[PDB]
């Protein structure tokens, strides 16, 4: 009994099949492709693949209700720790064609998989680089509408703040999704929620927080926006 | 003032209106591979120079080791990101590359990519491993051959050996002056020699109780030299393969202990998934038995006194186990939290 | 037809009347020392190809290993000695080169002398000790290296290591070839392999169960060949000035076992007045003990049964002492007797 | 009681001294030269050289009465075996300055003492060679009136003809030092001579032997003619 509908947010679908159950899922932007064995629903001559909240952040904070989502289609995005392009590859569906994402990623032999598909997804430039040196890929990018962050670094904070000073454009959106065992392993995840807030405060006017429990363990999707 | 974008330099004022462009005359990805990591080329020279003649003597680029080895250069520079010329550059592409603007980016950003990318392989660390071995070899045929080269060298030079303990030096000597009669003071100076051993050894030069060698008896241990010379570029090439294949390797491996240790962890292991196979234990003693553990040789260990060091020595083979498992199953980048965590733990060893 | 003297090259006809002269373009001596052995050098080629568009198909030299060379390299010539144009050239030589035609073959005869003899020197016996022991070390670091080449490669392409025995080739091959995808069949051809097994190893190419690599990948190892290829280029030059020096320091001894052979007598010996101070006894058994003997390396003895073996080694070792002490004495010229002699006595032994 | 003598040969000397004893000498082309610590002795405002009879196989020859000496001044000869130029430097002072001399010697390390000596005296071109192969050399000799050869080689015999045919003016003269065992180490001088002597008259018209006892032990100068 698989059946497809709309979703709050443009470009994110939902979707109940035979168990009853409700997922995410998006338009797929390059029909016959899978990224990462993701589950795929012709709903009617159309592609939909299923956005794993298991497999995704992103996914999962959707699916705990996230309220404020700034990628829409058309946007630009500069998505910090693209590793394989498994979540990212589900804002390209988003973002769609007039949609533009500069992904960066420090591990070679990670960001290596997505290299083939953005061949026929040439909506995503794959480019190996390293956050914390947004300098060495000035000549990649250019100002984006949005900049999502996923980076095991304790810096992370920073990372999202020298990026954005630097790619952001001004009122434009940021996620970060924080890990709290990342910036201290010893403090307690409330503390550290706190401080990253806080930090974030500095620069940002943070419009959102919010939990990827049960997903997750000591997770926080954070959104701002730049002055 | 200067920044770069997917095609070529350009130059801004302080207005925000192009001075001198300069397209990329190599390859972009090339070029950029350079550029972006600070270091110099042949079109960003030109692009300064052409500047400089229309009144132009301050400059500003986006990254720092750029503008550092601007200035070393002639160029006074200063650093700024983002600076007035990338701000531009970045906020209207269409503006300077046309319409297609992205799908130029594209282009060359996924060249770049593919460039600096290894493609997959199942046997890297194999190949990592051979080269640390290779590197091993090549040591020993340096000693051994450098060994050979001083005793011979010395029938006609014997002085000369202790003056120039250090290989490298002997090595140079031999190969550049030769005969012993081309002993100056501007050559022994410009081998980087001591103003107060260029006497030791002029002097013993004059006193020297060696055989006398003729233009063919130099040549052959000219010859000596230059070989030791090709081995000494050779070590170097296995060492800058060594750094780049283990970042296809054992990422985090790396940036825990460096290349080359890592490298020798994986050598001693068998493998890198034998290493991702062992124990705390078993790393914190691999590679030694008087030589004991290689993971030693860490500098925090090091620079510490016995009584330190095998606490030190814990705390470290329990991040080179997770490292080494990560970067067999996914090569995810997660050094930098490992570090931290141990050099807290350090901090508490003092 | 076509001969030479202390300022050109000349060419007669058949009455003993100029054809076309020319003047060496390099130095005298530099020239002739090739001429004269029998090579072939720049200005005698363009001597033949400006007569070869004058008429004439025929040429002969006054040396042999020249009109041979001249031939396979498209001219047909045969050889007399005296031919019709030095016969003329040294008949009357103010009739080429003027009234002081002497202070001229005077000039480069004592030119080219001093070009092909050694300086004095007190320890080139021990200059020739050091060669020896260089050949020696680079032979090990050879072995060395090329181990390493075969076990890095074949991570690539096991199969190589086997069908190509012969370390000269697999270097070749790693050098040449590179990646197993430029394999064709013209390359290994073009390293002279026997098309057979240009077939065994295409074959076991498509049947691989190596591991891939990349150019950078490949690029290394290619830098290790260079090396080990540079490392065999050395090895023939420590040949080259063995033999030349050998010729200062122990002319009868070369003469008599060869240059190499001689060298390492003297070598074992500890220079060449030791081994002057020897008996035949001793040099008999000379670099040895399972070795024994090094003098039995010499052609007639190795290849004479153990029993007959002996015999000979003594016959040497006598004439090798004798030839020992006149050239550590004066350096004059015997060995033709000795040789002679010790060629006599062995046929008896037969 | 030295005194000093015209002798039969132009060039050389006779000379008697104190010791009561005659002996052979020639006129010191190169005034203040001494080659191998001859004795020399101004005569009047000249010099001479005692030529040692035990240090020149040349000298013994004169000293024990040889017949022809076609070695004269102004002539050019090719001298095969030059050595050190003990005995050729003697050759020099008489065959003086309008006389050549092709030296040939095979010992690098014994023609090198050579060199210096035909500095100033331009009389001698030192030749690195190997008298076997006259060709390896043809380009820096003319054809000569006397060959003089005093090789230690076997081949002895052919040597001289072979160098012969090839630079020897016809109706020239030819002086070899033949050593016996050098030849043949078993057979008899004197049969061995005979063989010298009779391969020698195939080509040549034979004009002289004289045997350099008690200087040399069987050894025999012949000197012969070009046909």
């Amino acid at each position: 009994m698989v059946e497809v509908k709309k979703h709050k947010f443009p470009g994110v679908y939902v979707v109940i099949d035979d168990d009853g159950s409700e997922k995410i899922a998006t338009k797929n932007l390059v029909p016959g492709q899978r990224v990462y064995g993701e589950r795929v629903i012709k709903w009617e001559g159309e592609e939909y693949r299923i956005w794993n909240p298991h497999r995704s952040k992103l996914g999962a904070a959707i699916v705990n209700g996230l309220k404020n989502f700034p990628i829409k289609p058309g946007k630009s995005v500069l998505y910090l720790g693209i590793a394989s392009g498994t979540t990212a590859s589900h804002v390209s569906d988003i973002v769609g064609w007039e949609g533009k994402i500069y992904g960066i990623e420090f591990s070679p032999r990670v960001l290596r998989e997505l290299v083939p598909i953005v061949e026929e997804r040439r909506n995503i430039i794959p480019i190996l680089g390293d956050a914390t040196k947004p300098e060495e890929y000035r000549a990649l990018v250019t100002k984006v509408d949005v900049i999502f962050e996923d980076v095991a670094q304790p810096t992370q904070a920073k990372i999202l703040i020298d990026n954005a000073k630097a790619y952001l454009k001004r009122g434009g959106y940021g996620m970060i999704a924080v890990k709290s065992r990342s910036i201290d392993v010893t403090k307690e995840p409330e503390q550290v929620f706190k401080e990253v807030e806080r930090e974030l405060s500095e620069y940002f006017e943070v419009i959102e927080r919010l939990n990827l429990e049960p997903y997750e363990k000591d997770h926080a999707l954070f959104v701002v926006r730049k002055p | 003032f200067i920044s770069e974008n997917v095609r070529g330099i350009y130059a801004f004022d302080e207005n925000g209106n192009l001075i001198e462009k300069r397209y990329f005359t190599d390859k972009p990805e090339k070029v950029l591979d350079q550029l972006l990591k600070g270091e110099i080329t042949k079109d960003l020279e030109e692009l300064l120079n052409s500047l400089k003649e229309k009144g132009y003597d301050e400059f500003v680029f986006e990254h720092p080791e750029l503008s550092r080895r601007a200035k070393e250069l002639g160029f006074s520079a200063t650093t700024e990101f983002p600076n007035i010329a990338g701000e531009r550059l970045r906020s209207n592409p269409e503006e300077f590359l046309g319409e297609n603007w992205f799908e130029e980016y594209y282009k060359v950003g996924v060249a770049l990519t593919r460039m600096r990318i290894q493609e997959q392989s199942g046997a890297r660390d194999k190949m990592v491993i051979q080269a640390i071995e290779a590197l091993d070899d090549v040591d020993k045929v340096i000693n051994l051959l450098v060994a050979r080269l001083r005793e011979w060298y010395s029938l006609h030079f014997p002085e000369l050996d202790e003056l120039l303990p250090k290989h490298p030096q002997y090595v140079a000597f031999v190969k550049t002056v030769g005969h012993r009669d081309n002993i100056n003071e501007e050559v022994l100076r410009e081998l980087g020699l001591s103003e107060e051993k260029i006497k030791k050894i002029l002097e013993a030069k004059e006193k020297t109780m060696g055989a006398w060698m003729d233009q063919t008896d130099i040549e052959v241990v000219r010859q000596l030299a230059e070989e030791i010379d090709r081995l000494y570029q050779l070590r170097k090439k296995l060492e800058d393969y060594i750094d780049r294949a283990m970042d296809d390797v054992a990422p985090n491996l790396k940036a825990l202990v460096g290349a080359k240790l890592a490298a020798r962890l994986i050598s001693l292991a068998g493998g890198l998934r034998e290493l991702a196979m062992m124990p705390s234990s078993t790393i914190q003693v691999l590679g030694a038995e008087p030589k004991h553990g290689v993971i030693y040789q860490y500098p925090a260990i090091n620079r510490s006194p016995w009584w330190q060091r095998g606490k030190i020595a814990r705390a470290l083979a329990g991040k080179l186990a997770i490292a080494a498992r990560v970067d067999y199953f996914s090569g995810e980048y997660i050094a930098e939290e490992l570090k931290k965590e141990l050099e807290a733990r350090i901090r508490e060893i003092k």
